[PDB]
């Protein structure tokens, strides 16, 4: 088919910045390109079609360009509402194919995470399990790795890296790192630690007794 | 031209229909005669 | 996940962390210690499928071991020459007896 | 003109044919 | 205004079939082509097929020619997709997108629906297990063992981390003093405080 | 104008006659003999009596949203059942009847003579 | 009101408007003045000679003097082609032709039958 | 000029010709039969 | 148009019928 | 490359595009999209047939084109220039057709007469 | 790419800038000017497939026009009542002649 | 101790036993036939 | 879930894994990859059968596992613990089998005698 | 092992043959 | 021991059966 | 134990084979006598 | 299946810089990831496998990391030979799936293109065609658009945007923009121009006569 | 050293079939699985299927189960892919990649081949047409109308722009005084200078 | 050592006898009666005479890459054709022959008397 | 050189090494000194009594005094189990048994035949 690709899966720009998004095609698709906006909550709207024509109701801050196999969507004066995922679709030959989509994320104001360790809950030991949690919080940018440590020895089994998307009031990333261990596995050791590198390794730990 | 063709054509239609009426009334009287004989 | 199989006192033992559930074949006897099952004497040819159930290292990873023992006390070593001779002389004697019967009648 | 010639010729041929058939039936007697 | 409205989330056991509805409103239903787009594997949008509501004829993506069957009920203005022998790969969000009737404007989709989420799995609506996390100050709240996705875990009636899956149950690790876990799946409402 | 909204477009490529009412209105009702002959069909503002040679005769009105158009009377003489009573035609027709009565008279004479 | 009365014979066509039983007579064809000074105007009727399908075929207007065509009540759209010694055969006229011929044919057949019987 | 109606009139004229010929043939055949 | 030849074909067939009739007569008598 | 086929039955004119058998086809008349749900109920397209009822030579004659679903109307090469005059109960036949009609009428008449004569004896 | 079709002097003309190649149907006559082809009189029902060849704006874009004319000088307006009457009286006269033949023999 | 060879020796003994029974039956039947 | 089937014919031991019918399967003995082009020509696997020739109880007995192409050996659950003693021309039969053998020998002998006696008269 | 019962089955069948023979005799004589 | 018992019993039964069959053939005479 | 079983078993094999040889030579001589009679 | 994606299709870094390349999986692929290097000439080599293990012969300047669905390939001390396209593949479940691949391009100084216009060749007019060419040359970075002008009017038909990859001795981009027009179309106009925006619009033109 | 060597570029008319060879050298051929990887649509690498050289059995990607048939000639150590009824989509570069025999090391490809380029098209080896470009100084050299890809356009025996395709011929727009166009496709060697 | 590379591993689970040559060498050739009985098979350094009860008797040598191993002579008496000549066995055998000759003598007596 | 000569009768087993026709005699079984001081050592042979498959079964060494086992040319690995009044039946011995029994049986059959003939 005609496989459609985009140059980058994500890009960052602060409010008021002008941003371009690229889209490339396997063949020449003869200016039959449309740009879509998917808001994070799930709704998606058509922005421009036939590479230039704004769709009725879409603000003219969005523009389109391109010819042949190389296309572009230029947003001007990024507001807060403009943060969404943007897709490009072909219309040249069936089947219609979309691209991966580019997620916009506004720019910080580089901060550092607040690593927080937690022992397994008392009800969990009686239940027979132990989930030690890490609460890395508000650590713009999104480059971050959670390294787990048990009594000075690394452990990469049972990890659950659950991330949150940009907040709409601080634009901050929050992390959860949980290790699923049994009650017997919990009592066999005493020192539990997980490490964070905001880009040096941030350290925080708890002891069983 | 063609209009005259239409005029003579419809006149022929009427007068041949009239000849057909004469033929069928002849057929009626002759059928009566033959049935009387037979 | 290989379920350990132990042979001690000439009786084979299927040993695991968690209680053994019989599936097919040798029922065995539940030892006084749970999670241990003796399949009888090793020489009785134990054959069965057994499911042991995950440990702390392997949560919810069930394993199935099909123990198959072939150590035959009933095995005989055939010598094809001797078997063929025996069967051939059997046939010859049977034919002789049939010939005697035919002569009788 | 031509269709008129057709109708006159039909008239004369009908007369000729009826006379010919009647006279053939007369001679066959 | 012109609007396409979709059925809603559905939990379907593997090997079954599910029929999806996209009720069109605010416009002449038969004067527009309706397309179906599947968003699976994170964000990958794929075009499945289009149905001509006026005639009932359908054109399919060769990938989805056996997985979908498009039917239209012109009386109630509703469109339908039926997914056949759905496997775990069919768990996605399915969109209905309106486009033009003729070849001049039928390759771009002007009006989209909200989308219905299908969760093809074999599991049951287990009630949730809740754990307090103790070392302003960071305080946590683990929620475990609930299969259907919807759940609202607030604080005192915060980063509500999205649910994850390592075993066939979901888990929401709320963070922040009582934690309130509302479970519209199995109708469970549990509150607990954080005391070390 | 004088409320004479009814017009005709003639000499089309295909033999017909079409009457045009000078109104772009919904339910433009045409009347005949003082009563409506039919309300306007959808999206079509013209009433079509049919082919040219049907010879329509009557009195026709027109009423759109506004008051009635001042009616237009149409007389049509696309005569179809027309013949010329010239010398040739009458002479031929009388020749034909003379020969026809002659042959049928000969036939009935023969029948009555033999019967 | 009463529609116009129109009579056509052969090539000539005569028209009269009974809207005004007595009044000044002015005729207009295709919204141009026709009649008066062969083609002429009668005190009540319109005398039309050498009628043609192309030369004279369109709306006709009857109105008194000192008036415009829109004051005239109904336009008269007339069209026709004329041939010499031509008339319209009605169903009734056709029927009389049928009856005349059938009666004369049957009568003469019976007369010849009786004549040749003796 | 339109040729559609006059052509159908010609077709009816031919039909009438063949009708008249068939009727004349019928009349003569049965007249011969009555003689014989 | 169908032309007056459309008149002519029926007259032609009836010529051929009549000429067959008269030929049969000329063969029957004398000949 | 397969030719357009147009069939006329009185007022109705039916056009068929057999070039694309698989996909649903769409029509365009004089660069105006024709067919589908519109005001005019005279025109309706099913399968590869476009059925124009009450055909008007002055109005509905010009360029016609078929294209399948998934193709643009602009990238079309095979065009039909349908300019047809249409009336009610209008049919085309030539001199030989009516000659065949009258000859076969004579043939069936003579066959019936001969069959009756043979069955009599 | 619509190939122009012109009707002038009551003779239809297929006009394109590059030479017209006949494919099927009306052969026509090559006019003194190349790339122009008259299909005969408009009333003779020209029917044919013609390929003209790409112009300067559209290089190498061949177009195919299938001109189809149905303007019948041989059209007759059937009146079903008249046709049915004629055929019914034909059948009646034929049956009468057959009855006369049966009476004869 | 291995039971494989001694078991085959037992099988051969039994085969020889059916041999001996059949041969004795043959001899006695033929002796009776010779008497009669 | 379908059980492992092991068939022994003298020295040769043949193992078959019918759990995965479609894909090509691969074998592992005591966590050592077994089968395919190797030094030992005694072992060869075709279709779902692993054919071990010159089977050695001390050497070639332990854990055996089958897995299809495209699966890791580590993610295997169904294991076979084959510990078998093997000799040449060794066969298992019980008292009832040899009893059936001798009884059927008597039966065929008596049937032959009765058939001969009946055919004589 | 096959055990000495493997000796015994053939002896058993020949007991049953002999006892049938002697029963037939005891029925033939007197009885 | 046991197989030896089998062979001694085989000897005595063979003698007994031969004697019985011979004497039955004698009496049937 | 089992070894003694092997010893007596093979002794039975040899000496009942010897009995079989006696039987077959008896069969040969009686066959000669019967053929002389027949 | 398990579709594998990469965060960016291209990234730029100067010599001696440490660079990471990301790779994401639809499911958890249990550390069964391999990193490949495709040189521009077409040869491709396996760099690391099982997310960490360097492949024998591959320099230890390359490293791998990651667990679950998020992976990474870290190159250290970028030399000139290190400029190639890098792919990541799964090994968890069949079929094996690769990602799009990330093309490395070294950084340089922001220059401006040398726009060069050319009339159609004399042999081309006799041949009946006219191909007006533009020779934008050595214009780091890769952001560039060619806008064509004919006598003050835009023309987007018949364009051929042919680009060259980074040179190995200047790391520069070169552009060719050709408009395919007929001999008749050439003589109908006189002013031919193509415009360049290195990131303001660079202008150069020729006249027919 | 361990090396996989492939056949070479091939021009195949649409609807035909082409068989590709990857001759293995420097190692035991039957002790390793050989995989086939297709690089189409610019850079998209797709895994097509693997062949077990020792047994001859093959496993396929469900996408390419009908497009490829893997055969092995153990005597000459060569592998084979045959592409069936190849359409324009099959124009790519096909790689042969060695991997381990067993499931422990058969999911990564340690040794790759050079790759064979297939150009599925209907065209003929047209000789090239050459044009001089005149306004140090920028001087151009257009090469047109040659179908097979290989061509070497030097200067005086520079940015040799990669060949493009708008019609079914390639075109190389060399830049920089004689231009030398070597055409190993149709065996054409043309030289021309740049004079305004 | 003294060049006595030949050893034996016995008392295996399965009845057999295996001779081990203390050499990890290619083409370790075993000799019999002063001549080689066979060169070493691939990847296997041990020669296996077979099962234990076959009673191998002979003189055996071993030569790897180095000079010949000092030969080891093996005598084996896993006797199979063994019986005990105790009182019970001889008495039973003689009883059996006595009864056998008695019955065959009675038979031949009958045959000669009746013939 | 010449291999060792070994003879076994019933339970006792006798061994002799013809490597040295006349020399000091020292015996070692399983590389430990066996013989000398029931089990004893002969001036030329080895006298072994109560031989057992487990107690005495292994390599055997014959060497003169003041020497080590590796100087002894060939080791003698002997294994056996012994039963009372036991011997190995050779094919020849079996054959003589066959001939003896067939001859005596045929002779007595002929003798009884001649005896009962008269
Ligand atoms: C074994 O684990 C499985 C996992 O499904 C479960 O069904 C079963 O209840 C467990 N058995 C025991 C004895 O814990
Ligand atoms: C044919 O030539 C005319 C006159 O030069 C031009 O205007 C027209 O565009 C050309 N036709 C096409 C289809 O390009
Ligand atoms: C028309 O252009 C086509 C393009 O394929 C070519 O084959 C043909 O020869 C051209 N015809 C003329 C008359 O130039």
């Amino acid at each position: 088919d005609i496989q459609m690709t985009q140059t980058t899966s994500s890009l960052s720009a602060s409010l008021g910045d002008r941003v371009t998004i690229s889209c490339r095609a396997s063949q020449d698709i003869r200016n039959y390109l449309n740009w879509y906006q998917q808001k994070p909550d799930g709704t998606v709207k058509l922005l421009i079609y036939y590479t230039s024509r704004l769709h009725s109701g879409v603000p003219s801050k969005f523009s389109g360009s391109g010819s042949g196999t190389d296309y572009s969507l230029t947003i001007s004066n990024l507001e807060q509402e403009d943060i969404a995922t943007y897709f490009c679709q072909q219309g040249n030959t069936l089947p219609w194919t979309f691209a991966g989509g580019t997620k916009l994320e506004i720019k910080r104001a580089d901060a550092a995470p607040t690593v927080s360790i937690f022992p397994p809950a008392s009800e969990q030991l009686t239940s027979g399990g132990a989930s030690v949690v890490c609460f890395l919080n508000n650590f713009y940018p999104k480059s971050i790795n959670s390294k787990w440590k048990i009594d000075g020895s690394e452990r990469q089994n049972g990890v659950l890296n659950s991330w949150t998307d940009q907040d709409s009031k601080d634009s901050t990333y929050s992390m959860s790192s949980t290790l699923t261990l049994t009650k017997n596995e919990y009592e066999r050791h005493n020192s539990y630690t997980c490490e964070a590198t905001h880009k040096s390794p941030i350290v925080k730990s708890f002891n069983r007794s | 031209d063609t209009l005259l063709l239409q005029l003579t054509n419809t006149s022929a239609y009427y007068m041949y229909l009239l000849l057909l009426l004469k033929s069928v009334v002849y057929f009626a009287i002759i059928t009566c005669c033959l049935l009387r004989r037979t | 996940f290989k379920i350990p199989i132990e042979e001690l006192e000439d009786r084979v033992f299927v040993n695991c962390n968690t209680s053994i559930t019989w599936v097919e074949g040798t029922v065995g006897t539940l030892l006084s210690d749970i999670t241990r099952l003796d399949l009888g004497k090793r020489i009785l040819d134990p054959r069965g499928i057994y499911r042991c159930n995950g440990t702390d290292i392997y949560k919810d990873k069930e394993s199935t071991v099909q123990v198959h023992y072939r150590m035959c006390q009933s095995c005989v070593e055939l010598d094809p020459a001797t078997v063929a001779g025996i069967i051939v002389t059997d046939v010859i004697a049977t034919l002789l007896l049939a010939l005697g019967v035919f002569c009788f009648a | 003109l031509d269709p008129k010639l057709c109708y006159l010729l039909d008239g004369i041929l009908f007369i000729y044919g009826v006379i010919l058939t009647a006279l053939f039936l007369r001679v066959k007697f | 205004e012109v609007q396409l409205q979709q059925s809603g989330p559905e939990l379907v056991k593997p090997g079954a079939s599910m029929k999806i509805s996209c009720k069109a409103s605010g416009y002449s239903f038969t004067g527009y082509t309706m397309n179906w787009v599947k968003q699976s594997h994170g964000k990958n949008l794929e075009w499945m097929g289009l149905i001509n509501p006026y005639k009932g004829v359908s054109t399919y993506n060769q990938k989805f020619k056996d997985k979908a069957t498009l039917t239209v009920d012109k009386s109630s203005s509703t469109a339908y997709m039926e997914l056949l022998s759905l496997t775990s790969e069919d768990s996605a969000v399915y969109y209905c997108a309106r486009s033009g009737y003729y070849g001049d404007s039928d390759w771009y989709f002007d009006v989209w629906g909200q989308g219905t989420t299908l969760t093809v799995f074999s599991a049951k609506t287990t009630p949730p297990s809740v754990y307090p996390l103790a070392p302003m100050v960071t305080l946590g709240c683990l929620v475990k063992g609930y299969f259907p996705e919807p759940v609202t875990v607030t604080w005192n009636s915060v980063h509500t981390f999205p649910a994850v899956l390592k075993s066939d149950l979901y888990t929401l690790s709320s963070s922040v003093v009582t934690c309130n876990v509302a479970h519209p799946a199995s109708s469970t409402t549990v509150d607990k405080k954080i005391v070390p | 104008k004088g409320n004479h909204l009814v017009k005709v477009y003639d000499y089309q490529e295909d033999g017909s006659v079409l009457l045009t009412c000078d109104a772009e209105a919904k339910n433009i009702t045409w009347f005949k003999d003082g009563k409506m002959i039919g309300f306007l069909t959808e999206d079509k503002k013209k009433w079509n009596l049919g082919s040219n040679a049907k010879d329509p005769r009557g009195m026709y009105q027109c009423k759109g949203s506004q008051n009635k158009s001042k009616p237009l009377q149409v007389y049509y003489r696309m005569c179809q059942n027309c013949i010329e009573l010239n010398a040739a035609t009458i002479s031929g027709f009388l020749f034909a009847e003379i020969v026809s009565i002659f042959v049928l008279a000969v036939g009935v004479y023969f029948i009555a003579g033999q019967d | 009101q009463t529609p116009y009365k129109v009579s056509i014979s052969g090539t000539t066509v005569i028209l009269t408007c009974p809207q005004y039983p007595g009044s000044e007579i002015l005729w207009q064809h295709n919204d141009k003045n026709i009649g008066g000074d062969n083609i002429g105007s009668d005190e009540d009727h319109l005398s039309l000679k050498e009628f043609s399908e192309l030369e004279q075929s369109g709306y006709y207007v009857c109105y008194p003097r000192g008036s415009k065509p829109e004051d005239a009540n109904f336009y008269l759209y007339l069209r026709a082609r004329v041939c010499e010694n031509c008339m319209e055969m009605d169903v009734m006229s056709v029927a009389t032709i049928v009856i005349v011929d059938i009666c004369i044919t049957g009568g003469l057949l019976l007369l010849v039958y009786y004549w040749s019987k003796n | 000029v339109h040729t559609e109606k006059v052509n159908m009139m010609s077709l009816t004229v031919l039909g009438l010709r063949m009708l008249f010929a068939k009727t004349v043939a019928v009349n003569f055949l049965l007249t011969a039969k009555l003689f014989f």
